[PDB]
């Protein structure tokens, strides 16, 4: 039965001692989101942050609980370029805005640079996902920058996080993954508030809302390893609740201070922070404009054109 | 009885009733960590009881990424 109510309960958390029903959950979700802003100092009160929204449950879900937190809260969708998942992404997220009053914000990818990620798959040099990858970080932060925006939030969950780590230890970077990282010139701030949410607690605040998100998954995150991480992890979690968290915060408390410092540069090209000459945004598109020259997919007298880092 | 499966990505089985969504789940070999089960508006927990006649929907929870 709920904790709070002694009525029906509606999510039962074992990890967490915890069961509630519907209204005692949609309550708590909202507050543990706000406890983990206020512990880790992850956004000041009523602040404009840049949210990162893909359409999905979890960049939905916090789009919502953030809004409802007070803060100033402007969504980014980026338009991959991937078949009819990134259309219904973007129509999906255009959706959420709309019905809330929420500001939108997008990036076209192939509207802007001419290629989307299929097209980065094979022009590039790189697998879809380390093109992706790549390209989202990269725009995200430019958008914020440009925007003004100190920090940005993404919709990365527990069992996100915690996969991540586990994969960087089957596979040994292990210190740069944070909660919370810190802004820098040029690098908007960069907070993760529901790194301590299983992906079932965020998908039930989620459908206990009434938020309609995109169910499809992308096409390319089939046979992914962080699938065969999440299996595992959740394999032990079935049999022992808490352990996927116990992991993460183990890991980030204790661990991770005791692993380890030379300054970023700035990208010849767009200025923005790389450890490069030339970042890596700035790189890609380069290999991938000549390699669509060579194909006949670009002209030959087209030049990649980069917006600077304003001053 | 009637289950839909996501992703659709679609998927329809059906399976026996009256025991608890614990039990159907294990028979789908589906983790109840990775899933969450709806009937109608209601999210069911694994001790809930579904029904012969009941409808439900699985939806997983994991992320592609
Ligand atoms: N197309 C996109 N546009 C803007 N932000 C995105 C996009 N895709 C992912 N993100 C951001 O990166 C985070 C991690 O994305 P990931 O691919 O792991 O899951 P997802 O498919 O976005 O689903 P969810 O929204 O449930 O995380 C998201 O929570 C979101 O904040
Ligand atoms: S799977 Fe995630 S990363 Fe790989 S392409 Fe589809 S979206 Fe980009
Ligand atoms: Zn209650
Ligand atoms: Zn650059």
């Amino acid at each position: 039965v709920c904790k709070v109510c002694g009525q029906k309960a509606q999510v039962e958390m074992r990890s967490r001692g915890l069961a509630l029903c519907r209204e005692h959950y949609l309550d708590w979700f909202v507050k543990e989101t706000e406890r983990a802003i206020r512990r880790h100092r992850m956004l000041l009160p009523g602040e404009r942050v840049l949210v990162a929204v893909s359409g999905g449950k979890d960049s939905l879900a916090l789009w919502d609980v953030l809004s409802r937190l007070g803060y100033q809260a402007v969504g980014l969708h980026i338009e991959l370029g991937i078949g009819e998942y990134s259309k219904r992404s973007l129509e999906v997220t255009q959706a959420f805005a709309r019905e809330r009053g929420l500001e939108l914000l997008v990036v076209d990818l192939k509207e802007a640079y001419g290629f989307g990620v299929p097209e980065l798959a094979r022009l590039s040099g790189r697998v879809a996902c380390s093109a992706c990858g790549l390209s989202k970080r990269y725009i995200i932060n430019q958008v914020a920058v440009e925007e003004g925006f100190r920090v940005v939030a993404t919709g990365h969950n527990l069992d996100d996080e915690a996969a991540v780590l586990f994969g960087n230890l089957l596979n040994p970077t292990l210190s740069r993954q944070g909660p919370v990282l810190p802004e820098k010139p040029g690098l908007a701030a960069r907070v993760k508030p529901f790194y301590r949410f299983s992906e079932r607690e965020v998908l039930s605040y989620t459908l206990l809302r009434g938020i309609r998100y995109l169910h499809e998954e992308c096409p390319n995150a089939k046979g992914a390893k962080s699938l065969l991480y999440k299996e595992a992890l959740n394999l032990v979690e079935r049999s022992m609740p808490g352990a996927k968290l116990r992991f993460l915060d183990g890991f980030l408390e204790k661990i991770r201070p005791r692993l380890d410092e030379v300054a970023l540069r700035e990208c010849e090209r767009c200025g923005y922070p790389t450890t490069g000459a030339v970042c890596a945004f700035c790189r890609m598109w380069d290999a991938v404009y000549r390699r669509a020259k060579k194909r006949k997919l670009l002209p030959e007298e087209v030049s990649f054109r980069p917006r600077v880092k304003p001053l | 009885h009637r289950v839909v499966l996501r992703l659709p990505e679609r998927k329809e089985v059906e399976v026996k009733g009256n025991r608890p969504l614990r039990e159907v789940l294990e028979e789908l070999g589906l983790n109840p960590e990775t899933v969450v089960a709806v009937r109608g508006e209601e999210l069911l927990t694994l001790e809930d009881e579904v029904r012969e006649e009941d409808t439900l929907e699985v939806l997983s929870a994991i992320s592609g990424g």
